[PDB]
């Protein structure tokens, strides 16, 4: 084959393993799919949700944002799939008028399409979505990246290459073979300085599942914090149900109908409608103690 | 005259993050040709000499 | 009008001229630009070793 | 000037006949990015956006910048304070200078 | 793959190597620019003394 | 103590131990139902702001 290179087919490789080497790296910065232990951290880790389905006006610009500016935190991009230009066009006033006069655009050297939301830069791109999410919004400055040299090339017709796995081994020999092998090979870093800096954005409402964990020196007391909205002090050792009274007793008054907990005193699974944070100063350990989004499926 | 042959590319070919001592995968590639070819459009015109 | 392979005409339609025939080999036309990430292109790039 | 029900008949009217009565001028806004969020969803009785009107970054700055109602308007990270979260009037009021 | 201190392969994730992989050291890129006052860009500057 | 939305500060009352003066945002309404001798109990609007 090699002689032969029929349809520029050893060529064409070149090219689109590069491709592949491009889309694993937003599969691994944005869903965290297959991520190597080095990057820190991914989007899909945000404690910040946002529903657009019945008017996507309100939910970016409004209900979303409101998240992001009521905790400090700037709003200057947003990445969309596709399959959210129907429902950022359905978008409607009460007598069926369009509420984004504002649009989009293509380009004639990048396969996405571009343009302006609320002001901000936005990307629509055919694999933004997995699951329950459909886009991000965020401070993008919060993110940087870098390439070590350029994408490098090795062939060989001597190796010797297992074609099963490490557990289960099935080799052949290249040389014996008459074969050749091509080895490709790039190397790419990647750091998000604050996760809980970007708004998830979803198709419809969901609830939020968060695990709670104050393993440390086992007495003091914390805050929670939802929407904002801060809690009385729960001591180190307080039961499910004392959690979920003082979870409910904040004053926009979420139901004991919406919130739900589970686990054990000093280790805890929250869920709730709205992002949750919490306050450790105040525990014999302020450190060891940690709260995170639970990755549900 | 003869036509053109173009070799559509149709396969998912995928990498993967590695440790520094992890064992590196195999990928291969697809493709389907596809072939063109012209057709003729014609008519013709009478008149008189005068 | 004529069938191809028929008796009194030669046409390019005829069996007796198969591989004679052959098209041009040409690039892939229909493939979109290559997709670079995303990421990349919001995120700010920095010198790394 | 309360602006939280509806920013348009906020700035745009009610605010607006407090300075024009008296004889002032209107020049320029200071806003709080905690009132972008009250800028939009400003809406009709049937739920459409009453601006149009939008800001922008710039390349070297932290600030945000536009037009609104006309007026150059500025949205800053920490002009809020106690119930006040912004400042509209005649700005060329103010002179300020630097010692060396 | 193996093991950190695999007992055959020498790699860079080995706890012999400790102190000779040091990262290079570099800008706060997290942090924007430093921050002019807003009243200073809308108000009129003099000359003083 | 309502809570659901309703927050510290929202509101002030005036006036005597019933007859009271109640300032809010938003609708007000009262259930006089339990409040046995008074079947004409009743709650007026005296201004919006």
């Amino acid at each position: 084959t090699v002689r032969a290179n029929p349809a520029n087919y050893l060529g064409t490789m070149r090219t689109k393993v590069a491709t592949a080497i491009a889309m694993a790296f937003d599969n691994a910065a944005l869903h965290g799919t297959n991520a190597p232990s080095a990057f820190q951290g991914y989007l899909d880790q945000s404690n910040k949700t946002q529903s657009i389905s019945p008017n996507a006006y309100q939910g970016l610009g409004v209900s979303g944002l409101t998240k992001l500016v009521t905790d400090g935190k700037k709003w200057t991009h947003t990445l969309l799939d596709d399959t959210v230009e129907p429902v950022l066009n359905g978008s409607v006033d009460a007598n069926g008028r369009p509420l984004f006069v504002e649009s989009t655009y293509e380009s004639l050297t990048t396969p996405f399409r571009e343009g302006r939301i609320l002001g901000r830069p936005t990307i629509l791109s055919d694999h933004v979505a997995e699951g329950d999410v459909v886009g991000y919004a965020g401070d993008f400055s919060q993110i940087i990246w870098g390439q070590v040299g350029g994408l490098s090339f090795d062939v060989t017709d001597q190796a010797t290459l297992n074609l099963g796995s490490q557990e289960s081994p099935n080799f052949v020999s290249l040389w014996q073979h008459n074969l050749v092998a091509v080895r490709v090979e790039a190397e790419y870093g990647l750091l998000i300085n604050d996760v809980n800096a970007f708004v998830k954005l979803t198709f419809d409402p969901v609830l939020t599942t968060y695990a709670l964990d104050l393993d440390g020196a086992s007495a003091g007391n914390f805050t929670l914090s939802l929407d904002g909205k801060t809690s009385a002090n729960i001591a180190y050792n307080a039961s499910t149900a004392t959690v979920k009274s003082a979870i409910v007793a904040i004053d926009d008054g979420v139901s004991a109908d919406d919130v739900t907990v589970t686990g054990s005193a000093g280790d805890y699974t929250i869920t709730v409608p709205g992002t949750l944070t919490a306050d450790f100063s105040g525990l014999t350990d302020g450190e060891g103690a940690s709260i995170s989004v639970v990755s549900v499926g | 005259a003869t036509g053109i042959v173009i070799p559509h590319w149709t396969g998912d070919v995928s990498a993967q993050w590695i440790g520094e001592g992890d064992m590196k995968p195999i990928t291969k590639g697809n493709m389907t040709k596809r072939d063109v070819h012209p057709a003729k459009i014609a008519t013709i015109f009478v008149a008189s000499a005068e | 009008g004529f069938s191809a392979d028929h008796s009194q005409i030669a046409q390019t339609k005829d069996t007796m001229f198969t591989g004679y025939l052959d098209p041009v080999q040409a690039k892939d036309y229909f493939a979109e630009a290559e997709k670079t990430s995303i990421v990349q292109r919001v995120a700010q790039k920095i010198p790394m070793g």
